């Protein structure tokens, strides 16, 4: 017969108000006299706009880095989308310096001397080195003696893509650690055993403690692409620049073939499975959450966002088994907030600004949103937080045989000042 | 119900609008010059025009600097940025004290940008490769083009791609009938879940279910974006979200802090210059706190000497307890607040003074209404005498157990028999330093 | 009503198959 | 598992009143220093009074780190009790600071609410599309209870466990939909057909009734720091192992407490604090005690508890000299617990409850003999010779430990002063402080 | 211009002299210091030659004297493309550079190489484009029509035209930037038509451009290094340059001036606080300076006959006597109260400040009791106060107000000098209670 | 102290025996394979799983080698090839052990002896990420 309920402040609600409250400024406690008697009407129904929802406000969308990037923009079958993205800043160099010190040419010495430090001189050499090869083929125990030479004069990560070794000399100085063997023990074991229960131990703890199902917490603010190299004039540095980037072994290291493309490339063309390049070796992320920067906006927060909203909504679930109406009151544009809110997660039945006496015929029906006789109405919900009491007889002039008045308020913002007012 | 820590009674500065101030609002008791002072420096601040000033926070332990700090930080507002810092967290031991200076500098200055993004997102209804001639050739890749079709709402458009651009699809891992979100500028992808419109009673991996993204595919939206410049430097000294080999093998690795030169620095400020020249982007100056300066040795002070004259350098406050301290790092010279006298110079010393007995009265009674605790008046009257006879924290300190040992006798309100007890069972610092003078086994 | 089942696409991978009786592998 | 000096105390001895009996829960004496501790507690179990710092005080063998071991017992499960001494801050990759943020953040708890699925039953078929390469992993589950039977699809994550651990049709498991736990629970139907490469011999089950879906609700706790090791970078979880988590930057830290605050508003998660102990405080840095000055006055701040031994000293990184080696600033913001030693009467009732709980039987004679070597040199020299003289004891074939034995434990092992007296009146035999010795007999 | 807020230096534009070297009483926002004045145009003449390498100039005299002001009038006078290096003295102390290479890389920072290279660019506004698919896209072909304010053309596409104009997707009207060599279009911008804005460029599509490259010889090392990429210029992860990289260097680009190709531009290092350098910096800057591809050096100090760090002894300026033998000294004096005046009145034009004439001698007057930067930081201060009480003008009582809140050095040292015992001194004693 | 079941000897035959209704679309459905071991004074034949030809392949497994096969983990190890088929007389770079001893399917029990800090580096350190 008599129910005010008072709703607390939520983080990004305090963030807004305390930014409007610095930025606008202009004697908050006059604002506060400003929002009691009735530019500053314009602040009064902008705070009002923060204390009812951020999304009244400004629309939350996706929460990404920002793209720190230069691309191709549209400037407004099939349209195809090629990756365009370049860091803003750069690096220019002049075609001497490439062409002079880093490319060959007749004059340069780069070729010869690359070649005379790499291979000519190089320790590991079998033409020149023989018994240092020989040497370390009795230590390490690899069946080929210019794998020494061989790895010495590759780039690591390709030494890293290539490397699958199996067969190794018995009659060698490498060794099977304790620690090894124990790997070899658990490369594939299942559970119920003593002695890869006690090494695995990791995933018991990934299991136990339901990680896999963790939100994301932190994303980078920034992303941006490395420094892109402008050399003007010269076709070889942008074909360098493609080639370093965008390596076709490297590329399709850390990424995987498509299922199609390896039915149709072993079985129709006969290439074996040891001739595929390889593939899936790209580090596994935590979670599906933690597989990219951009974080979609949940609609569940949007009912969290605003206490008023997330009282409304517990409220409406503890007040389904009853049928009552609610009043939006003077504001503009939150209407459509709940809207959205009601056909996007919960659907009920409703009815938003004839009609009107078709749902005083219909019970099962909740009204919900009206704005500022209907008597077959049993609850009106609202707010009872407005200056003009005549505003509020006009709204209950609307008002089956019973009341039961629900006043919605929010704790620590101007609304408290108007409701002792 | 809400945890409260330390000087959380603060609301602010407390200050009217003609620049003066009244003796309790805000949260704040006395210290008028002081707050003043900080209201006349918090509307320089907002003013947005000056660069490389400097105050100091000067005067004893226990007399309200950090305080005012945290007030000028709620005066300020969100959009500023306030980066507080101690004297001892400087010393890294992956980069040099320096750069960890001039990094702390470029975190203060804010940016607030709109940024326009272009989006293709929709659900994946077909999703098709096609091959290469000579997928062992050795150069190039096993797929030449992949199409892929994406209907949102009302709408449905086919998409061919590039290998990149599915490289990330499939490093995203979608299927058929999931709803994907291309960010065309970077190439990002997000999947979103499974669509709602088929069986959603059958997955066995928590798979959220969304419906279909409204409008159309390529939309065009606004993002305002607030980031640093700091934000910028590290992006660009450690670059990932691209889609090349760098962008990948620099998310794998093990970040650590580099020393940025100059130069990146210089093409960070001109490309943030055009975004300003663009209208699209405005610049925010804030706050840098360096609670306890007395930590640095002579080299950061040399180091700040040359880093407050920088255009972009932001406003930096300072507290100190120091009286005539010698400098840390060198070995006679003598400087008031453990500052050298060539920072002295570009500094403005605002000092603060000690309290009084009705101030600290006012103080544990804001205190313990903070808390939700209820003292009666002889007690709030002993615990003033005995913040006079041993020190204001002590005395701030002591309500807790008095509330513990309150709830322990079933009551609410804070007899004189529990701040009796809480004198009993712990010690300020003066008694223990008596018991330890009046020991032989070095107690 | 009731809503359909996602298209489960099978084509170009091998096959591991267990059932009640006896085992399977059918590979390319 | 192994017995250790502080295995007798097992809780706090204090009543709902924080009135300590003269002997509870494996503690004796030490009243006004166990009300103290009580209070303390209780003002932890609140948890609505963060960053407080509580300085535990007096002399060596008194039960300072006795009395934060019983803390820790009367704390309760899921709240989080970092234990480390002064000298951990120090490292090679990591700031102090640093390893103090770390520390602190390890300190604080989060208690996080999810909800879970369950499914058991007879597993009926099981289709695998594997690619050619094995990487791309994709089919279809046929799982069954005696009421209704349902197909599920099946991920890449949930066909690699079913790899491990190898199901066979017929075996009743146990799916975890959330946690992504699969637990064969037995094998149910026992088939003819066996084949003889498998060598499992799993038991018979019976076959699970009711709904085969459970929805269940489930809650579990996550220190801040784990969250930050997580966030940091792509591989947190193995840092969290192997400790490579160098110099976590400041952004993520802003974001993952706006993050925790942005889920304690939602009632997923809840946010418990805990007790940092430091042990030997004095031996830490003046840097870190003003960062620890600085940072016990942030909102997620634990309630610190701090031991020292140590009267007035030299502070470390400094020249002058301060009570508890601790400076006043810090002093300030700390309330000092302090211990007293015991009498002869305390000292007998810490032996008994070191031997009852050593299970070592002693006489009276040989009890009050220990008392006395006890309240003589040290406490801990006594409570060391129970061990001694148990041995001898069972080595000389009888139950009981008598006089005779402590007296040939008390000759042949040593304590302090008696060592010292035997290192003076041999000073050429041992090495001195300016390296100069006589090895030579004559 | 760049990032550009007002800063303590930010009212120098140069120094102001004429044709004969000789100092305007007050020019270019510089008064002041005439010798000083004098002695680094000549200075700034011997850049301006590039005959001379490898000089040392050390700046000394009292704190607040404009030493750093007199750098930054050299800095300003240089130009553009000039290189000019400032580093603090507690820079060079790294964990993962030595400080000697440090130094070498400070060194060669500021000397500079210009390249002078031409390209063609097509530069204009595109009036439609037309690309017709094949029948499965094995060959596309298309035809491009652009057009600027003067000329009009229509372009046959190949592949990969067209494959580098569907990526960054042009529509007609745009105004792009096509390389012909390197295959690079830029978007310029959207042309005048209302449906970013940039008007249709001029005539004479096809034109050569002249783009001048002024690279340092640090770029140089950091390319030729086959280790490091240009990523180590921005991320700065250089980790020591060995000497044989560094000595190849030093012959191309000797080979390089003496061939005609390339002309060497010499630069200015500037090390601020140069006392906090230690003694083996010292000795490295002694021979290094000995080079002929090296800077002019400037260093500004204010010690005097301080200890050198790293020994034990006292030097002159805190520079041992050695360094100051290899190096010619400029002497800056102390300013009278015309000359601070005349300070304050620049700096309070420059900050935007309308003061009365009793403020401004209130201020001077100030700042000749108190050293000069006290009384620059009270301008702006002055300057608040005065729109507190919504004057725009600042009077002599916000000057006063700004004097009673905001403390002096010498009137906190008497603060503290009179109430120590509130404080903490060298011992940590303190007396926190306030009674008894 | 740990016990291990486990099969080994030389390969006499390995049969991916076909099954009936053999599907469609997919040549070489494979029911079982059946995997003759032989050592000294013994000699078993076995129906293994039809998954364990992967490894077969995976491990370059012919008739004329010595195999490792487990009962519970189902996998197999190529110690090498057999003395007695040492085929290519002139070149050849092959492993060559002496047949087994003991029966083929032999049951043991096995003690480890090992250090908890071994446990430690070998939990810490990534067991097999067959990543980047
Ligand atoms: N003017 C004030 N009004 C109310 N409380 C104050 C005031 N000044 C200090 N305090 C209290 O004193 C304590 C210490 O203040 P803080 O500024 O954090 O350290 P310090 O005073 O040493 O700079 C805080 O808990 C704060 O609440
Ligand atoms: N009240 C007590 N209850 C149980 N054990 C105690 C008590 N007081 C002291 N002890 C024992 O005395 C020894 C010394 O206590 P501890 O705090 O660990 O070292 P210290 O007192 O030198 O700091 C411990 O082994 C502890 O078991
Ligand atoms: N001759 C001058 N002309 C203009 N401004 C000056 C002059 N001399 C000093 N200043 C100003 O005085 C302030 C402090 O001088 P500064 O150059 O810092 O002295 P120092 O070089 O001794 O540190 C600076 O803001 C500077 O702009």
């Amino acid at each position: 017969i008599e129910i005010d309920v008072l709703c607390d402040l939520t983080q990004r609600q305090a963030k807004l108000y305390q930014v409007l409250k610095s930025q606008i400024s202009t004697n908050y406690d006059a604002i506060e006299n400003a929002a009691t008697n009735d530019n500053l009407i314009n602040a009064v129904m902008q705070f009002r706009k923060v204390c009812n929802h951020p999304d009244l406000f400004e629309r939350a969308d996706v929460d990404s880095p920002f793209s720190f990037t230069t691309f191709g923009k549209t400037t407004s079958k099939f349209t195809d989308l090629i990756y365009s993205s370049r860091n803003p800043i750069k690096y220019s160099l002049p075609r001497l310096i490439y062409e002079d010190l880093i490319l060959p040419n007749y004059n340069n010495d780069v070729d010869i001397a690359n070649k005379l430090k790499n291979v000519k001189f190089n320790i590991f050499n079998p033409s020149t080195n023989y018994e240092l090869c020989l040497f370390l083929s009795k230590l390490t125990g690899e069946p080929s003696l210019n794998e020494f030479f061989r790895v010495s004069t590759t780039p690591l990560l390709k030494r890293v893509i290539e490397r699958t070794n199996g067969p190794k000399n018995t009659d060698s100085l490498s060794f099977k650690t304790i620690t090894q063997e124990l790997l070899e023990v658990t490369r594939n074991a299942p559970s119920e055993g003593v002695m890869a229960s006690l090494l695995n131990v990791e995933k018991h703890a990934y299991e136990r403690e339901y990680l896999n199902c963790i939100q994301r917490g932190y994303h980078p603010n920034v992303s941006a692409p490395p420094v892109t190299i402008e050399v003007l004039g010269s076709s070889h540095v942008t074909n360098s620049i493609n080639n370093e980037l965008f390596d076709p072994l490297i590329s399709q290291a850390l990424s995987d073939i498509p299922a199609i493309t390896q039915y149709n490339m072993h079985v129709k063309k006969g290439i074996p499975v040891e001739d595929f390049p390889k593939t899936g070796l790209f580090p596994e992320p935590l979670n599906k959450n933690f597989s990219s920067n951009i974080s979609m906006p949940s609609m569940d927060r949007f009912i969290t966002e605003s206490a008023k909203l997330r009282k409304l909504d517990e409220l409406l679930v503890k007040l389904k088994s009853e049928g009552h109406r609610v009043l939006i009151y003077f504001q503009m544009t939150k209407m459509m907030d709940l809207m959205e809110e009601y056909l996007t997660y919960r659907q009920y039945n409703h009815i938003r600004l004839d009609l009107v006496h078709d749902w005083q015929t219909n019970p099962e029906i909740f009204v919900f949103l009206l704005s500022t006789n209907l008597t077959a109405a049993d609850t009106v919900i609202f707010y009872d937080s407005d200056w003009n009491p005549t505003i509020d007889s006009q709204a209950m002039d609307r008002a089956t045989r019973q009341v039961t008045v629900y006043r919605l308020l929010v704790r620590g913002t101007i609304e408290e000042r108007m409701r002792d007012r | 119900v809400t945890r409260t820590a330390a000087h959380t009674h603060i609301k602010g500065l407390g200050l009217d609008e003609s620049g003066v101030a009244k003796r309790v609002e805000g949260g704040f008791v006395g210290q008028i010059e002081a707050r003043e002072a900080c209201g006349v420096i918090v509307d320089l601040i907002k003013a947005k025009k000056m660069s490389g000033r400097a105050i100091l926070l000067a005067g004893g332990p226990s007399t309200g600097k950090t305080a005012l700090a945290l007030a000028i930080s709620q005066e300020l507002g969100p959009k500023v940025p306030f980066c507080p810092l101690v004297g001892s967290e400087l010393y890294s031991v992956e980069v040099k004290k320096t750069e960890t200076l001039m990094e702390n500098f470029r975190r203060a200055i804010g940016l607030r940008i709109k940024e326009t993004k272009e989006v293709y997102e929709g659900e994946v209804t077909e999703l098709t490769p096609e091959d290469a001639e000579n997928p062992l050739g050795g150069y190039g890749k096993t797929i030449s083009h992949v199409i892929v079709g994406l209907k949102s709402a009302k709408g449905t458009k086919t998409l061919r791609l590039d290998p990149t651009i599915y490289e990330s699809i499939q490093r995203e891992k979608v299927s058929i009938g999931d709803v994907i979100y291309i960010e065309a500028n970077t190439g990002a992808v997000k999947r979103v879940g499974r669509s709602d419109a088929y069986a959603t009673e059958f997955d066995l991996e928590t798979e959220e279910y969304v419906p279909l993204p409204k409008g159309e595919v390529h939309k065009k939206k606004e993002i305002v974006q607030d980031v640093t410049l700091h934000d910028l430097d590290v992006a660009n000294a450690r670059p990932q979200g691209g889609q090349d080999v760098i962008s990948m093998m620099g998310q794998l690795l093990k970040p650590k802090k580099t020393e940025i030169t100059e130069k990146l620095r210089q093409e960070v400020n001109k490309v943030v210059a055009k975004y300003i020249d663009q209208g699209v982007a405005e610049l925010i100056p804030g706050v840098l706190f360096i609670d306890e300066v007395n930590m640095l040795d002579i080299e950061i002070f040399t180091y700040l000497n040359k880093a407050l004259e920088s255009n972009i350098a932001p406003v930096v406050v300072l507290a100190s307890n120091r009286g005539m301290t010698t400098v840390r790092g060198t070995e006679d010279v003598i400087s008031p607040h453990g500052v050298p006298p060539d920072l002295i110079d570009r500094l403005l010393i605002v000092r603060t003074l000690p309290y009084d007995k009705d101030e600290i009265r006012t103080i544990i009674e804001r205190r313990a209404t903070v808390e939700r605790l209820q003292v009666e008046s002889s007690a709030l009257d002993l615990l003033a005498t005995m913040g006079t006879e041993t020190s204001l924290r002590y005395a701030l300190q002591l309500l807790a157990p008095c509330g513990i040992l309150a709830q322990t006798s079933n009551r609410k309100e804070i007899v004189v028999n529990d701040v009796n007890e809480a004198k009993l069972l712990f010690l300020d610092a003066k008694r223990s330093t008596k018991i330890l003078e009046t020991s032989a086994n070095y107690l | 009503f009731v809503k359909p089942r996602r298209p489960y696409n099978s084509e170009g991978m091998t096959r591991i198959l267990r059932r009640y009786e006896e085992d399977l592998f059918c590979t390319f | 598992s192994l017995i250790a000096a502080h295995s007798h105390i097992t809780g706090l001895g204090l009543d709902e009143n924080l009135q300590p009996r003269p002997t509870s829960e494996g503690m004796v004496g030490q009243l006004q220093a166990r009300r103290a501790a009580g209070v303390i507690l209780k003002m932890v179990q609140n948890g609505t009074i963060a960053g407080r710092a509580v300085l535990v005080a007096g002399p060596p063998s008194t039960g300072k780190t006795a009395l934060a071991m019983g803390v820790s017992q009367s704390l309760g499960k899921d709240v989080p009790f970092t234990a480390i001494a002064g000298s951990e801050i120090f490292s090679l990759e990591l700031s102090k600071t640093e390893a103090l943020t770390q520390a602190f953040r390890k300190s604080i708890g989060i208690k996080i609410k999810e909800e879970t699925e369950l499914i058991e039953g007879e597993v009926v078929e099981i289709q695998i599309d594997r690619s050619i390469t094995g990487g791309h992993k994709q089919g279809k589950l046929t799982i069954k209870t005696t009421d209704m039977e349902t197909i599920y699809e099946l991920g890449n994550k949930m066909i690699d466990g079913l790899t491990k651990e190898k199901v066979l049709a017929g075996d009743v498991i146990s799916i975890d939909k959330a946690s992504g736990k699969i637990t064969k629970l037995g094998r149910s139907f026992a088939r003819s057909r066996d084949y003889d490469a498998m060598g499992a011999d799993t038991r018979f089950v019976q076959c699970p009734e009711g709904e085969l879906q459970k929805r269940k609700t489930v809650v579990h706790t996550v220190s801040l720091h784990e969250i930050d090791v997580i966030n940091s970078r792509t591989q947190g979880f193995l840092a969290l192992f192997t400790g490579d988590t160098g110099e976590i930057r400041s952004e993520v830290r802003d974001q993952i407490n706006t993050k925790v605050a942005e889920w304690k508003e939602e009632g997923k998660a809840e946010i418990v604090p805990g007790v940092l102990f430091i042990d030997e405080v004095h031996m830490l840095d003046i840097e870190c005690f003003s960062f620890i000055n600085r940072a016990l006055e942030d909102e997620f701040a634990p309630i610190v508890m701090m031991a020292t031994n140590r009267g007035v000293s030299k502070t470390r990184g400094t020249n002058y000299k301060s009570p508890h080696g601790l400076p006043l600033d810090l002093l300030d913001r700390s309330i000092i617990i302090t211990t007293k030693s015991y009498n002869e009467q305390e000292i007998k009732t810490i032996l008994s409850i070191r031997a009852q709980e050593e299970e070592v039987e002693l006489s009276s004679d040989a009890l009050d003999l220990l008392t006395k070597t006890g309240v003589e040199t040290s406490l801990r020299y006594s409570s060391n010779l129970i061990s001694v003289a148990q041995q001898i004891a069972m080595k000389r074939k009888n139950n009981t430990v008598e006089v005779e034995d402590v007296k040939r434990a008390y000759l042949l092992f040593l304590d302090s002063a008696r060592s010292v007296k035997y290192v003076q009146e041999n000073e050429s035999q041992y090495i001195d402080d300016q390296g100069n010795v006589q090895i030579s007999i004559a």
